[PDB]
């Protein structure tokens, strides 16, 4: 079944780094485009990154950019965020979201209270 | 806390879901392919039925 | 001015006339022994003293009696009244020797032929166009009813010139000579004639007021029209068909009583042409108007979004160049090079140059509108994938 | 025989279809208008001066609620095991007046009322009691409505979906305004109690004229969440035809942040810094010129994904809308007209 | 402790996966060569059926198999006649936005639901000769998804707030509750038998309920996308999964795991119907790219296409005889396949 397993994380110094890892299993990686989730606490989810199916195209937030950098291994099933420069603003659970259906352009409720295709993420404190 | 109360109930309805008889697979398929060859000349999409039986012809 | 064969023969009609009606009307003279007198349609030799010869002037009717209008023809007979037999048990012997004789007849020739191709090759592509969008029924809108409604307009105007052009085989009588000109000027005033004529200036009407009604609804569609369907489809079509007759048979009628002769051609001094030019002009210049309305609706969708100012007018040229063949906008700048006072051969030459380029017209709105229109093309595509699976 | 059957069915069926002809010119005589939005966008606002010109009442239950949820937190200060202290030495009867409240006949609901726990809500004690009166079965929403006091303080607040969801006064699943401007007949939906998982339900206005799509710029991460949702709903196969008209609310509140004091958009979003107001920019009588810079940096974040994913079959209508603003339906109704021609003129192959 | 809990729950879902993969012996792909293919299977449209405005987005055959009801976002109900053609009633609703359709195994009612959040039945025989509103279903916060007639007092709902619910048409009160999925439950097929039904959501996962007690029966997974439809194998024994992963399955009740697959690579859009023959050898599957493929349920190989429609394919299924199939499409046109 879709099942995403993130590791990594955990409290660290401010101006550290982190990476964090993504291992997904029970779907064809290749075919989903993936997305980065956080939840900072007290607050609602934001998108953080996303990457297509091959990584020809990759975003971030107006926040995170130059400083996190999001990758995947379609051969072994694996999402990345390298994390850079923390800053004690970027505390929070770190969820590996999946795009609901494969070859598709749009990401609809990656950040919705409930949304199924997403790990139970991992805490970052700074 | 309220997924506490969730993780009180997702487990519980999956213990009952891990006792259970379950059938082989070379039993499960051959007793398909029983109601497959037991209902196929009552099937009209399987085998073709003359013409002016159909109600849509 | 320019004269062909034809303003030979009406010159022919009425030589003929003013003479047989002095041929009876002239008193037989008091005297004897008188040769006879005839017509033998090229001139009507009078009474004349037998043993002479006949001191008839040469006919005015003749396209070259401007030259020698004092040349006499000869014919003699004795008093035994003889009309000489010439070579070989023939018509009686006559002198012509005194007046006798690239042309505005192979200038008319060539053209028929150019809008007879065109418009062949426009009722061979528009019935492949008529079949294909009565074929694929995803293909029926309320404009592609009001288009095929076109395309009729231009399948009959096309066949009502093949009808007249066959019925009167003029493309080979173009070098007829005298003992032919009765032949053709009875099948004038006949009323075959009149009804082929009169087909023709309905379905020429009727193609008119199709291409103000693609423009009508077409501004309707732009000045927010959503009045209903049913009541203002059938509206178009009472236009696009009805109004052509309530001047068209209002003009057939003053033509039947208030004329004599000729097959409905323009008159000589009134104007009953009126009747058919006026609203023919009325649904052109209403058409332009709207044509120019709808190039300023382009215009302005395509300032409001971002292109390059390079093809920001290719795209407009490309609208501006598909929409002349739907709303007949080449037929104003005809209105102006036409000549409403000319008669006769000259009024043929500049109608021909005309015809035998609005001909294509019919063509290019089957290929614009049916064969590179874009739904047509997937329309072919979806029915092939289906044939792939046997 | 039974061919009598026929005569019946056959004229039922045309007893049906000369009403659904007269359903047919009314169904393409009105345009349908999906208004999507966050709830905080004003969209709510928009919805109230639209039909007040040409949902409200939960005011009111919010009110209730939220006196309860203040009250209640006031006798949990007492609950409390170590009854916990206030840092304010004197209620000066604004706890008192809380506790006057107790089970009131109806709370007229004056504005002392607000004004009494607006100063008690970041009490060290009452924040405390809260946090206590958790285990006093306290209130789900009453953080959140005690946050938006201020919000809701003022007499022209008008509560927003978020607002309504805290609450439990949404029952209906979809709201209905049908205005018409100069003689047109316009429909639009307020998509009600839904979950916040849109990727079903909407498909179903895959053939609306227009989505209204009511964004708050003065929020920039709100702003990035409707960037997404933006962007998302202009790449759907789905909505790939239907066309989006822009409604960038909040103007006035962005011009205050802007002008009054610095939030950085260039926190939130770094490329504002190397952002010049376009040539095209037509700031309004006495707009601010960075302002008139932030407008139009809110505006070009949207365009970017419009003109990135847009081929040619859908387009955008931005505007610089405040909720209050008159003239919105009038917006919706130029741009309708311009949609529609561009329908038109591309069937033709015009354009 | 929120992890302790979450670690038993491996602990005891890992041991469900060997409970499967010990059953697993002989694949039912592999059990079957001895049995010949049924080859190319060709349908053709009997008839189109027209009048909606908008777009198809449900349709349920009667077992009379006379009738068929019509849900069209224009808000409209239409029942036809599937051998004549004929319109037999129009029910204008009072919201145009529907989403799912019924037909009562009494004929008497008609069930519709969408994103109002009300389940409407509609008496269709009140005597005086108009068709109105009988009753109006008030709860489950979502939209309503499918609905299924039980009888003509009960009625099985699912929802877009993940829960499925039985309900009673007399007083107006909701009977039972469905809880457990964590995405919007899209469709649901209940058993011949109607001991047990099975629902697929968003959630990739299809879950066996029964409507007797009220708990979850089986969880079955090995889909990777949303399940937009289920259908029950005529035996009830098995039933197959329509997902947008391209992709359909054949699970099985009692062996608890999954028994075919059923996918192409030249497929690559989302399944939105499924239904089986009336013997359960053909999987009729409705696509995104507007077409119908008919599998072998016993081969998994492809036997025909019903290649028709001009948009999306949204609603499927077999009359209660078993021969005619209707398919409906957003293009607002209905098709009969035989
Ligand atoms: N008498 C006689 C006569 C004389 C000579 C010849 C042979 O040589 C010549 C010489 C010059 C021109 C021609 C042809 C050129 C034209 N067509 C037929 C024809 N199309 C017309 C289209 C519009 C109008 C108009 O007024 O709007 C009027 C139209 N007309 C003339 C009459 C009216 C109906 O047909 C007739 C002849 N042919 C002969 F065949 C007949």
């Amino acid at each position: 079944q879709v099942q995403l397993q993130e590791s990594g994380g955990g409290l660290v110094q401010p101006g550290g780094s982190l990476r964090l890892s993504c291992a997904a299993s029970g779907f064809t990686f290749s075919n989903y485009k993936m997305n980065w989730v956080r939840q900072a606490p007290g607050k609602g989810l934001e998108w953080v990154s996303d990457i297509s199916q091959s990584g020809a195209s990759i975003s971030y937030t107006g926040s995170v950019k130059g400083r996190f950098t999001i990758s995947r291994d379609n051969a072994k099933n694996t999402l990345y965020l390298q994390m850079n420069s923390l800053k004690p603003e970027d505390t929070a659970v770190y969820y590996c979201a999946r795009c609901p259906a494969p070859f598709t352009r749009d990401c609809f409720d990656v950040t919705s209270t409930t949304y199924a295709y997403r790990g139970q993420g991992t805490q970052v404190t700074v | 806390t309220a997924s506490i109360a969730q993780a009180r109930k997702l487990v519980e309805q999956l213990k009952m879901e891990a006792n259970i008889d379950r059938i082989k697979v070379s039993k499960a398929a051959a007793d398909l392919m029983a109601y497959c060859e037991a209902h196929a000349k009552e099937d009209p999409l399987l085998t073709p039925v003359p013409a002016s039986e159909n109600p849509f012809r | 001015a320019t004269v062909s064969l034809w303003e030979t023969v009406q010159k022919w009609r009425e030589y003929r006339r003013q003479c047989q009606r002095s041929l009876t009307e002239d008193p037989p003279p008091a005297t004897d022994l008188f040769c006879n007198r005839t017509f033998d349609e090229y001139a009507c030799w009078p009474d004349g003293e037998p043993g002479s010869f006949v001191n008839v002037s040469c006919p005015w009717y003749l396209p070259w009696a401007s030259s020698v209008p004092q040349g006499h023809v000869y014919r003699f007979c004795t008093a035994e009244g003889l009309w000489l037999q010439k070579d070989n048990s023939s018509l009686p012997w006559r002198d012509l020797s005194e007046c006798e004789e690239s042309s505005p007849e192979e200038q008319l020739l060539f053209l028929y032929i150019i809008y007879t191709v065109g418009y062949a090759l426009s009722f061979s592509a528009l019935v492949i166009a008529s079949a294909i969008l009565l074929g694929f029924r995803h293909l029926h809108c309320t404009r592609n009813y009001i288009h095929l409604n076109l395309f009729a307009s231009f399948i009959l105007r096309a066949l009502s010139v093949f009808i007249k052009d066959a019925a009167l085989k003029w493309m080979y009588s173009t070098a007829a000579q005298q003992h032919q000109w009765d032949g053709l000027l009875s099948y004038q005033d006949s009323l075959s004639c009149r009804l082929v004529f009169l087909l023709m200036q309905y379905c020429v009407a009727a193609n008119y007021y199709w291409l103000l009604v693609e423009g009508v609804y077409l501004y309707t569609l732009l000045a927010f029209s959503v009045f209903s369907e049913q009541w203002i489809f059938r509206l178009y079509v009472s236009i696009g068909w009805g109004v052509p007759l309530l001047f068209v048979v209002p003009w057939g009628i003053v033509k039947y009583l208030y004329e004599d002769e000729g097959c409905w051609t323009r008159n000589s001094n009134m104007n009953y042409w009126l009747i058919i030019r006026l609203p023919i002009l009325f649904a052109i210049g209403v058409n332009f108007l709207i044509f120019v309305r709808v190039i300023c609706i382009v215009v302005s969708k395509l300032k409001a979004n971002l292109m390059c100012k390079t093809d920001i007018k290719c795209r407009l040229a490309k609208s501006t160049l598909t929409l002349i063949p739907l709303l007949g906008t080449h037929e104003v700048i005809f209105a102006f090079v036409m000549d409403e006072h000319a008669r006769g051969t000259l009024r043929f030459i500049k109608l021909f140059t005309e015809l035998s380029f609005t001909s294509f017209q019919g063509l290019m709105v089957a290929i614009l509108y049916c064969f590179v229109n874009n739904e047509v093309q997937l329309e072919f595509r979806k029915s092939w994938e289906r044939w792939r699976l046997e | 025989d039974q061919r009598n059957e026929e005569k019946a069915q056959r004229e039922a069926n045309k007893k049906i279809e000369k009403q659904l002809q007269k359903d047919k010119q009314v169904y393409r005589a009105t345009h349908r208008l999906l208004l999507l939005g966050a709830g905080e966008s004003g969209k709510n606002t928009i919805v109230k001066q639209m039909r007040i010109l040409h949902k409200a009442t939960k005011v009111q239950d919010i009110k209730n609620n939220l006196k309860e949820a203040i009250e209640t937190i006031v006798a949990a200060m007492s609950n409390l095991v170590p009854p916990v202290e206030l840092a304010n030495p004197e209620n000066q009867f604004r706890v008192d007046y809380i506790l006057s409240v107790m089970n009131v006949p109806d709370f007229d609901f004056p504005p002392e009322f607000y004004e009494h726990a607006k100063a008690l809500w970041e009490d060290e004690g009452v924040r405390a009691c809260y946090e206590r009166s958790n285990e006093y079965q306290l209130i789900d929403c009453a953080q959140y409505f005690l946050d938006k006091i201020d919000v809701i303080k003022q007499a022209d607040y008008v509560p927003s979906d978020q607002d309504l969801l805290r609450c439990r006064v949404l029952t209906s699943g979809i709201f209905e305004t049908k205005f018409q401007v100069d003689k047109v007949n316009f429909h639009m939906f307020d998509v009600g109690a839904q979950r916040d998982e849109r990727r079903k339900w909407i498909q179903c206005f895959n053939d609306v004229t227009a989505i209204i799509f009511v964004v708050a710029s003065s929020s920039y991460n709100r702003l990035q969440a409707a960037l997404k949702l933006f962007d998302s709903i202009w790449n759907n196969k789905w909505l790939r035809d239907t066309s989006v008209i822009l409604f960038l609310n909040k103007q006035d509140l962005l011009a205050e942040k802007v002008l009054a004091g610095k939030s950085k958009i260039e926190d939130y979003f770094p490329e504002f810094a190397r952002y010049t107001t376009p040539e095209d920019a037509t700031p309004e009588p006495g707009e601010d010129p960075r302002v008139t810079r932030a407008k139009y940096f809110i505006r070009d974040e949207f365009l970017r994904i419009s003109t990135a994913s847009g081929d040619g079959r859908h387009y955008c209508y931005p505007h610089f809308t405040c909720a209050v603003d008159t003239e919105n339906i009038r917006r919706v109704f130029n741009d309708c007209r311009d949609i529609i021609q561009r329908m038109h003129l591309r069937q033709y192959e015009l354009l | 402790e929120l992890d302790q809990l979450r670690q038993e729950a491996e602990q005891l879902k890992n041991q469900i996966r060997d409970a499967r993969k010990a059953c697993a012996d002989a694949t039912l792909s592999q059990i079957t060569n001895n049995i010949d293919p049924v080859g190319r299977i060709q349908m053709r449209t009997r008839r189109t059926l027209r009048g909606h405005l908008a777009k198809i987005y449900a349709m349920h055959w009667g077992t009379d198999s006379r009738l068929l009801v019509s849900a069209s976002q224009d808000g409209k109900l239409i029942i036809w006649d599937s051998y004549t053609t004929n319109k037999v009633h129009a029910i204008p609703l009072r919201s145009s936005w529907v989403m799912t359709c019924a037909y009562a195994p009494s004929g008497n009612y008609v069930a519709c639901g969408g994103l109002d959040n009300i389940c409407s039945i509609y008496n269709l025989k009140t005597r005086e000769g108009n068709v109105r509103v009988s009753r109006e279903l008030a709860g489950h916060t979502g939209y309503l998804s499918c609905c299924r007639f039980l009888d003509d007092n009960q009625i099985v709902t699912s929802s877009g707030d993940t829960t499925c619910a039985l309900w009673d048409i007399e007083t107006g009160q909701q009977t039972t509750t469905f809880t457990g999925h964590t995405g919007d439950v899209m469709s649901l097929s209940l058993a011949p038998d109607t001991r047990l039904f099975v629902s697929g959501a968003c959630d990739a996962s299809a879950k066996l309920w029964d409507v007797r007690e009220g708990m979850c029966r089986q969880t079955f997974t090995g889909h990777e996308s949303d399940i937009n439809a289920i259908c029950f194998f005529p035996n009830g024994n098995a039933f197959a999964t329509g997902s947008d992963d391209a992709t359909c399955r054949l699970f099985d009740l009692r062996a608890d795991q999954e028994l075919m697959t059923y996918s192409h690579d030249n497929i690559i859009c989302g399944i939105t119907s499924v239904s089986f023959s009336k013997s359960g050898r053909l999987l009729l599957a409705g696509y995104d790219d507007f077409n119908c493929n008919v599998w072998d349920a016993l081969k998994a190989d492809r036997a025909g296409v019903l290649a028709g429609h001009d948009n999306r394919v949204s609603c499927l299924g077999v009359t209660d005889d078993g021969m005619a199939v209707a398919t409906g499409s957003w293009d607002s046109f209905l098709k009969i396949w035989n």
